[PDB]
């Protein structure tokens, strides 16, 4: 990277976009497309080591028409079509607004609820039996601090809303994940108006081509279940599908694994998600999908519109380091009570487990201290049924496919588009990096896919990050190649 | 204590010593084997001998709660050949069985 | 009295949201803590906005020519630790210090 | 007592006294010293003397509430020596040490 920072500068203004000293403004010819130079004789991705060869154009399609550089598209245009889009539909409150900016420009988010929102990993089995945890952990956040928790995930927020919004939180702490869902599905219904509808062809019907967030071949950056791929499958008939799973074309599921075959390290090209939440359990049928299309179409809307917008480009992807949050999250203690007695609530009764006395170094019960939570042996204990269901590790896949049928033609087949994502793995907020009571480098670690997710104050946090190589991330968005 | 052996626990050893213990118990220690001795079969080893043998250990520590508290069931409708005339129902565990 | 403290210092604002920033203090008396040092932040988010990215010479970067404040070699008047002479000379290492 | 004589507290003395009385101790005499017993070495090592001795009497006055308070455990990472299949995390003390 560092001999000549190429393709980076994106200050420029279409004044000086246009001088005649831009060395870039020989390579914009057609606004449907996007020049550049690359090394000849490759075809694929082939080693991680790019091969020797003389450089060669070749030829990539510019899909939205955000991808407009700057200094042709400016800002200003943008946000002003979209008053004129946005125009008397949903706007959210003052007060909800303040609320989730709040939360995401603080950097006092409590670790641990990072810690229980990557364990549950998505199914819906271990969410019913954890309930009692999850109301008490919100609360005892909200009503201190008064910043909702929770907005690292969509299958979370549909979560809480489907089951939790029935009194068992307060009305207006409720009302926010409500409102914010409600947003996204006027958000979602808007683009009904901009289609027209009935010309069905190779299966792209009119809803879903002329939208990004509408394609069920371009997934999001983070997922838990296998929902795209079986879209997918109905999908590509046509487009020539390439797969890719840690070096492996293919790829295996089961249905749900257990707590002892664990294998810290597996080595295949396998995935797992939750369980199947009823009919069968095994090998009659292999995979049965999650959701319906509408949960996918409305699930990838979130992560790539609102989270940015909310983040104000302070948001940074981390990959899980599970080896050390599974064999540390069965480090409870848990007091039992006399048969005949009651149970604490107050952290004044050595049987409460919060109390000054069941304090013990190097156990989960520290967070919750650290965090000031509420907590009981119905809460806790309810937490340890991950026998039944454990995601064991988060990995990357390289997944692509053709152009649509819009740009079908006999020279644009051979311009496919790659799409590389973490499955398992995490969407995280505002970095702290100026805390010791947990050791940094244990938990996750940094790896960004999309240049949304390529914060510079998300990086220290690896192993040697030197500042000789910290120099350089400010200006661009670092991506495994 | 047994952190010089060659993977001791084999995951029986945890089965024993309850779960609030060993924690406490780990913080005392001053060193690990002062040669090497498990290490050569991956660490993972061990680790999926005492994360697999905690829950065994927590187990037994709850055992005495299932009498404290009632039954758990399911919470899906999970269609069964007995369903008709009175189709399941799921339930949110969110109150307190624990027996006063 | 409706007061906030300890804002004579730097490291006091910053201990404070890194530790204290859980719900031991009403929220009333932290949230001034917190909006000072999204301010601090985003006094630093103009610099960079109001500079060319990949111009450094001689080691020292972009924001390192543009302003005074980023110039590692400028120090401020009280220094708690000694890393900001550590820095310093780890910098200047051609401007005979 | 330690006012008519050469650093001869030394922490040597006052140690003993408590943390509650010395107050009263100090603020009593007022008599200097015509050929100054408690002078002819510098207030630079007089009061060197006396932090230190104060110091260390106010040390024992919690010596005993050691039976009713808790110790001071790790706050920080602090990598442990049985550091593996651990995470070692740090603790942050603001807990009542109020206990009966």
């Amino acid at each position: 990277m560092p001999h000549h920072p190429h393709w980076v500068n994106e200050h420029l203004t279409i004044l000086q976009f246009i001088a005649p000293s831009n060395p870039r403004l020989r390579f914009e010819l057609n606004p449907a497309f996007d020049f550049f130079v690359a090394p000849g004789d490759v075809d694929l991705p082939g080693p991680q080591r790019p091969p020797e060869a003389m450089p060669t154009v070749n030829a990539t399609l510019r899909i939205i028409n955000g991808n407009i550089p700057v200094p042709l598209c400016p800002i200003s245009f943008r946000d002003c079509r979209g008053t004129q889009l946005g125009l008397g539909r949903h706007t959210m409150t003052p007060a909800t607004i303040k609320a989730v900016k709040d939360t995401f420009e603080d950097r006092a988010y409590p670790t641990i609820f990072y810690m229980l929102e990557a364990v549950i990993h998505g199914n819906e089995r271990n969410f019913c039996a954890l309930l009692r945890l999850l109301t008490q952990c919100i609360r005892g956040y909200w009503e201190q601090s008064h910043r909702v928790a929770f907005v690292n995930n969509f299958h979370m927020l549909m979560y809480i809303t489907t089951y939790l919004g029935n009194g068992e939180l307060p009305e207006v702490c409720i009302n926010i994940y409500r409102d914010l869902l409600q947003h996204v599905r006027a958000l979602r219904q808007t683009i009904t108006d901009f289609t027209i509808q009935g010309e069905g062809h190779n299966g792209e019907t009119s809803e879903a081509l002329n939208n990004i967030l509408t394609d069920d071949t371009f997934i999001a950056p983070i997922l838990w279940d296998c929902d795209a791929l079986i879209y997918r499958d109905e999908a590509a008939r046509d487009r020539l599908p390439a797969i890719r799973v840690s070096g492996r074309n293919g790829y295996q599921a089961l249905h749900f694994v257990d707590m002892a075959g664990h294998n810290f390290q597996r080595r295949d090209n396998v995935l797992i998600h939750g369980r199947p939440v009823r009919g069968d359990t095994g090998q009659g049928i292999p995979i049965t999908p999650h959701h319906d299309r509408e949960w996918g179409i409305l699930s990838k809307i979130y992560y790539y519109i609102v989270i940015p917008a909310f983040s104000r480009g302070s948001c940074c992807t981390m990959g899980v380091r599970y080896d050390r949050l599974y064999p540390a999250l069965q480090a409870v203690i848990v007091p039992e009570i006399p048969a005949d007695e009651e149970a604490p609530t107050t952290p004044e009764d050595p049987r409460h487990p919060l109390h000054a006395h069941q304090l013990v170094p190097n156990s989960l019960n520290v967070y919750f201290h650290n965090a000031h939570l509420t907590v009981d042996g119905d809460a806790l204990l309810t937490l340890q049924e991950l026998m039944g269901d454990m995601a064991e590790r988060t990995t990357a896949i390289l997944v692509s496919s053709a152009p649509d049928a819009g740009a079908a033609t006999a020279t644009t087949r051979n311009m496919r588009i790659y799409d590389g994502a973490l499955y398992h793995g995490l969407i995280m907020m505002a970095y702290q990096a100026y805390d010791e009571t947990i050791a940094t480098g244990t938990f996750f670690y940094p790896v960004p896919v999309n240049p949304l997710f390529a914060c510079p104050e998300h990086l220290a946090s690896l192993r040697g990050m030197t500042n000789a190589r910290r120099v350089l991330a400010k200006m661009v968005p670092p991506i495994p190649p | 204590r047994v952190v010089f052996d060659p993977s001791n626990p084999t995951t029986f050893s945890v089965e024993a010593i309850a779960a609030y213990t060993p924690v406490a118990l780990i913080r005392l220690l001053n060193a690990s084997g002062p040669l090497q001795p498990g290490h050569r079969v991956d660490i993972a080893d061990a680790r999926s001998i005492y994360t697999v043998g905690a829950a065994a250990s927590a187990a037994r520590a709850r055992a005495n709660h299932n009498a404290n508290t009632i039954r758990r069931t399911a919470m899906f409708a999970e269609t069964d050949p007995m369903t008709w005339l009175r189709p399941t129902v799921g339930l949110k565990r969110t109150f307190n069985p624990r027996i006063i």
